[PDB]
């Protein structure tokens, strides 16, 4: 009791070196599309045609 | 009495003599009927009727008088060695009591052999001494010694050290800005020497303040080392108590056999060794209660995740309340740059003055004070929250940087440049490690934008 | 800018003959480099290609001469210039990072400095990386201090990431107080404005005025992409000829709009600006150079303080993947993970090697205190160098092995303990755990190896001599806690508690089993031969004074002190195992005796 | 490449005003597009087995 | 400290 | 072992010594064997060796 006056909790925890994510990122198929110039019309004060 | 008549380094000899006495008592108890060795030891130490025995009181006395102001720490070997010139001899220890050889190790030959064996520990203090002290002082001795050390540190910081810092602040330059790199290392060194010339001529800095700083650093180093020794002892005790507390190691697991089944079988095999359950099964109500209390005491120790240096550091920081430590608020409203109203500038001046290579007929700082002075200064700076400012703002560091950039060597006012910068390199290497250790143990302001007019 | 200037003036070489400023700019551009970078790994030589292209032209001989002079000047001075730039930038970034850490609130007012420093450091790093591998004129192209620069860039990035809210508050207050009013009063001073431009400025002013500091602290997420796109549309509208509101006569308006756009980017695009300014994904495709730099950093104790930079750099690998080619993603992520794991493992290996060396030095120091070294002193008195001297520091200019090892260990531990953890490709990484695992394995191996067991000669180290070494090792390991946040008490519990069992978890002999085998096959076996006897007076076995002398003394292994040390090392489990083996032997003896009894 | 050429022709016939210090975004985008086109063509020429 | 007085 | 444990875990050693000393010998050997095994685990000098 008399020595406990000068004691504080050390912060100690153990993890696993490498922790994997709940779900792994999957590859996405590449789909060819034409050059579209009407994709920013909804950003700011856009013009149509 | 023999232990009380010698320095702290005689603790190993005292422990050996106590072990010899315990062996003699064990041998004699076979036929005769004497009290337990603990009872006799406590009656001799007067610890039966007092919270603190003679051994702990003598240890505290030695720590206060002979240990702190005479031993200089060495971090490379983690050992203490006595100062080249003592600055304290008023200990005036008692007179060694003479007695027959039988009361001693047993005979003249045995006494001589044991003295020769224990003569190697006379000129240093290390892990063996710390562990012996921990074993002999249990917990009460450590607690009381640390309390007295905290009181001594409070007295020193608010006493002689405060007055010396106040006196040195007045003589410090009103404003000091780091010169540009165009001037060069020699001109910068000359400018620093001229600005801090008055500090160099001051004599009491290297004899009282330095001494006091060494005293405050050795105390904190002793606190840190004692704790580590205590932790080691606790871990050994815990390792020994595993069989009687149902604690088992990770058993080897092979293909075909599951870890859980193997662990269950191993626990079942060691079931008889368990005490508490066995006592409950075949024990009196009083015995069972006592056993439970004992088990609880045995399983709970400071090494189970309790730290003790942080409280000491916080108390030392709280002891710093004088405004001189921090000074007035900055004029620019962010931080001090030019003005030297902060203690970090004074510490930089101290480093500059004691980094100068001394002659061949005089001792160096390390020979007399070792690392205690640097430890105390770094602790003070860290507790004042100026480690980053000290690193950024420092005369020695800037001089070393300029010397590295230009690479010049001249004898500027009987002061070699290359040797001085090498010493500065070594000292900042030491200071960085000390500050990093201190920070590892211890662990906003928003400004307004300009307004259109 | 370098690529812009060089390629544009190569394409528009016609003006080079006429204009003088263009020629000077092109010459300065050529003199500042020797090879460009078409893409991450691809490079393009400049002077040779330029000379080849311009040779066929009619009157470009002066251009060929200028190209040759620029090539000479570059190959002469570029390395030195870049070395000096790196030397200055190292200290500049160090001081800036330290000041910002001391006063985090300064980020707002001095945000531009952080980005300028990051851009300069990144430019120098990429230049050095691309010029080291190619252009082997061969040195100034090998720098041992790049680790410090990378570490300080990472420090600045972490400071920006952690102190985003203060910058957001400062800049939203700026936009709401100064920029809004200035733009509002400047717009009214326009002679004429078409409909679309007027709507654009009205939207800008309304958006800036609607901003309030209260939205920053409540977690609101801003979005000013529309504002930037509208400003770019205004630039396009006013930058063309036959425009009522030409931007050529309103340069100050453009400057103010650029400043406001920078403020908005700071408010809402901290991560995007960080990626734009301080992305070092180039190291992913220079794996050989990255590994060489890491190895060179490790072997320097002074520069080992910044070894954590490389694994931190590994986090930037996935910043170079485009949406039009997802194939790279998996391979780049795997490479980054492998590189980070290798770097952390190498750091842990170096740390444990240094700790083992320090433990060996400490054991060598400690063994001198054993009683056997005091025989000469007892003999000199009866028949009528010391410890502590090595710890005296006459001067600090003399360096031993212990101090060097301690300094290297401290630097490496500080590097390891820089960050609690990190995320690479959504995979959390902890460097301290790696260090702990390595330490435990090393400790177990060391404990087993100090027994000095020799099956051929049946030689074994005395328990006391091994107990002292174990204690020294434990003290050294406990000393590590000052630099790292690992727990060592439970490490001792795990490592030491397994030595008590007859077989460790990994399935190798332990000290208890070796000691039991030695005692049963060398000490007790020799007693039956009459060479050793039990001396109750000394409570130990003492070799008889026979003509034949054994290779060991039973009194130096069965003494109370030796038995006490053996018990301390083994524990109740080891003592129980030894007792069980002895009881097996006694049972065999009794079974043999029963045959004689019955017969 | 065809789209880039068309855009460059449109810009040329538009007679746009370029100044990094006035309209940073426009000049930056124009120069970046030109450099990207040049580097893409050089890289395509470098690939040996496209034919 | 005061314990110093006591030991004295 | 008894000497080593006498100062490492004094409470458990004292409890074991008290339990073994005041165990009625009239009790059957079934519980006495367990008591002796527990005592010998700490190195106590049991009259009958359970391991043997």
């Amino acid at each position: 009791r008399e020595i406990g006056i000068l004691t504080t909790n050390k912060n100690t925890s153990r993890t696993h070196k490498i922790i994997a994510p709940a779900n792994l990122e999957r590859p996405v198929r590449y789909i060819r599309k034409p050059i579209d110039y009407t994709i920013l019309d909804d950003i700011g004060h856009g013009v149509k045609v | 009495g023999r232990f009380e008549s010698e320095d702290l380094t005689s603790i190993v000899e005292l422990d050996g003599l106590l072990e010899i006495n315990r062996m003699t008592h064990k041998l004699l108890s076979r036929y005769l009927t004497l009290d337990g060795f603990d009872a006799m030891f406590r009656e001799a130490n007067h610890n039966v009727s007092a919270p603190y025995g003679r051994i702990t009181l003598h240890v505290f006395w030695e720590l206060n008088y002979d240990f702190l102001p005479n031993y200089c720490y060495n971090g490379s070997t983690n050992r203490f060695v006595r100062t080249v010139l003592p600055f304290s001899q008023e200990f005036q220890r008692d007179k060694q009591p003479n007695a027959q050889p039988q009361y001693l190790h047993g005979s003249k030959a045995l006494n001589l052999a044991y003295s020769s064996i224990y003569g190697s520990y006379r000129n240093f203090v290390g892990p063996p001494h710390f562990q012996v002290i921990c074993r002999l002082l249990g917990y009460q001795g450590i607690a009381v010694v640390m309390e007295e050390l905290l009181k001594v540190v409070k007295s020193l910081l608010q006493g002689t050290i405060l007055q010396y810092v106040k006196t040195l602040m007045e003589v410090m330059p009103k404003i000091c800005r780091l010169p540009r790199h165009e001037y060069g290392s020699p001109g910068i060194l000359e400018f620093f020497h001229h600005q801090l010339k008055d500090i160099v001529e001051y004599a009491e800095l290297k004899t009282v303040c330095f001494q006091n700083l060494r005293e405050v650093g050795n105390a904190i180093l002793f606190c840190l080392l004692i704790e580590q020794s205590l932790s080691l002892e606790e871990v050994c005790d815990l390792l020994h108590a595993a069989p009687f507390q149902n604690i088992l190691p990770r058993v080897h697991v092979k293909e075909g056999e599951r870890l859980d089944a193997k662990m269950k079988r191993l626990e079942s095999k060691y079931a008889p060794l368990h005490l508490v359950p066995l006592i409950e099964r075949l024990g009196t109500p009083q015995q069972i209660a006592i056993a439970r209390e004992g088990d609880l005491l045995t399983k709970e120790r400071l090494c189970c995740g309790l730290s003790m240096f942080e409280v000491i550091l916080t108390r030392i920081r709280s002891f710093l309340d004088d405004p001189i430590w921090r000074g007035p608020l900055p004029s620019n409203g962010v931080m001090h740059v030019d003005e030297c109203v902060e203690f970090h500038r004074l510490w930089s001046a101290m480093q500059f003055v004691y980094c100068i290579p001394v002659g061949t007929h005089e001792f160096t700082v390390e020979q007399c004070f070792g690392d205690g002075l640097h430890w105390a200064g770094c602790m003070i700076i860290v507790l004042l929250g100026q480690q980053r400012r000290f690193a950024v703002l420092d005369f020695c560091y800037h001089l070393l940087k300029v010397q590295k950039h230009d690479g010049k060597d001249e004898i500027i006012k009987n002061v070699p440049l290359k040797k001085m910068v090498e010493r500065i390199r070594k000292f900042q290497i030491l200071n960085d490690e000390i500050i990093t250790i201190l920070d590892k143990y211890l662990k906003v302001r928003c400004f307004q934008p300009p307004i259109h007019q | 800018m370098e690529k812009w200037i060089i390629f544009g003036f190569i394409l528009c070489h016609g003006i080079l003959n006429t204009d003088a400023t263009a020629l000077n700019l092109w010459k300065l551009a050529l003199q500042s480099s020797s090879c460009l970078s078409l893409f991450r790994d691809e490079v393009f030589h400049i002077h040779k290609a330029a000379e080849d292209l311009f040779v066929n032209i009619r009157g470009y001989n002066k251009r060929i001469n200028d190209i040759r002079e620029c090539k000479e000047a570059a190959v002469s001075h570029a390395g030195s210039m870049h070395r000096e730039r790196r030397k200055f930038l190292r200290s500049a970034l160090k001081e800036l990072a330290t000041v910002l850490s001391d006063q985090p609130g300064l980020l707002g007012p001095k945000a531009l400095f952080v980005f300028m420093a990051l851009s300069f450091a990144r430019d120098e790093i990429i230049w050095l990386l691309r010029h080291a591998d190619n252009m082997p004129k061969k040195d100034d192209f090998i720098d041992k201090h790049i680790a410090e620069l990378i570490f300080y860039m990472e420090e600045l990035r972490a400071h920006v990431r952690k102190y985003g809210p203060v910058m957001q508050r400062y800049y939203v207050q700026y936009l709401s107080g100064f920029d809004a009013v200035v733009l509002n009063e400047l717009v009214q001073n326009l002679s004429v404005c078409p409909e679309d431009e007027s709507i654009i400025m009205s939207s800008f002013v309304n958006t800036m005025t609607s901003l309030s500091v209260k939205q920053v602290e409540d977690g609101e997420v801003f979005d000013f992409r529309g504002m930037r796109l509208d400003w770019f549309r205004l630039q396009a509208y006013t930058s063309v000829s036959k425009a009522s509101l030409g931007l050529a006569d309103h340069r100050e308006l453009g400057k103010m709009m650029n400043t406001i756009i920078f403020h908005t980017k700071m408010v809402d695009s901290l991560v995007e600006m960080l990626v734009e300014t301080s992305d070092l994904s180039i190291f992913c495709f220079y794996s050989r150079a990255f590994e060489k730099m890491f190895q060179q950093c490790l072997e320097l104790p002074s520069q080992s303080r910044y070894s954590i930079a490389f694994p931190l750099l590994c986090t930037h690998f996935m910043s170079c993947t485009h949406e039009l080619c997802p194939e790279e993603r998996h391979h780049i992520g795997d490479r980054s993970l492998s590189l980070c794991n290798m770097f952390l493992d190498e750091m842990a290996k170096q740390a444990r090697n240094l700790i083992t060396d320090i433990c060996t030095e400490q054991c060598t120091l400690s063994d001198q205190l054993l009683p056997k070294h005091c025989a000469k002193t007892i003999s000199q008195a009866v028949n009528k160098e010391k410890p502590g001297v090595e710890s005296m520091r006459k001067n600090r200019l003399v360096v031993t092995n212990l101090d060097k090892l301690h300094t290297a260990l401290s630097e490496l531990c500080f590097s390891i303990n820089y960050v609690p953890n990190m995320v690479v490709w959504e995979h959390t990484f902890t460097p301290r755990e790696y260090l702990t695992s390595h330490l435990e394995i090393r400790f177990t191996k060391s404990i087993v190896g100090m027994t000095m067991y020799n099956q051929a000669t049946q030689e074994i180290a005395k328990p006391s001599e091994l107990l002292t070494s174990v204690r020294a090792y434990m003290t050294v390991l406990q000393s590590i806690e000052n630099y790292v946040q690992i727990d060592i008490t439970r490490v001792f519990n795990n490592v030491l508690l397994q030595q008590t069992q007859h077989l460790d978890s990994h399935g190798e002999p332990t000290i208890t089993s070796l000691y039991t085998n030695w005692y049963l096959e060398t000490l007790l076996r020799q007693v039956s031969n009459g060479h050793i006897a039990y001396f109750p007076a000394m409570k130990a076995f003492v070799n008889l004074p026979t003509e034949n002398e054994l290779t060991f003394n039973a009194e130096e292994y069965s003494d109370i002190s030796e038995m006490r040390s053996l018990s301390e090392l083994l524990g109740p489990y080891g003592m129980k195992f030894l007792s069980e083996s002895l009881m097996w032997h006694i049972s065999s003896q009794v079974a043999e005796l029963k045959k004689l009894v019955v017969e | 490449k065809d789209h880039v050429c068309e855009l460059l022709n449109t810009i040329d016939v538009c007679q746009v005003f370029f100044d990094i210090t006035v309209n940073f975004d426009l000049t930056k985008n124009y120069l970046d597009l030109i450099i990207t086109y040049t580097t893409l063509m050089i890289l395509l020429s470098r690939i040996e087995e496209r034919k | 400290s005061v314990l110093l007085e006591a030991i004295r | 072992l008894r000497d080593v444990l006498s100062y490492h875990i004094p409470f458990l050693v004292s409890s074991i010594e008290d339990f073994k000393d005041h165990i009625p010998r009239e009790t059957d050997m079934k519980v006495a064997m367990n008591v002796y095994e527990l005592s010998s685990a700490a190195g106590l000098p049991c009259e009958i060796d359970p391991a043997l």
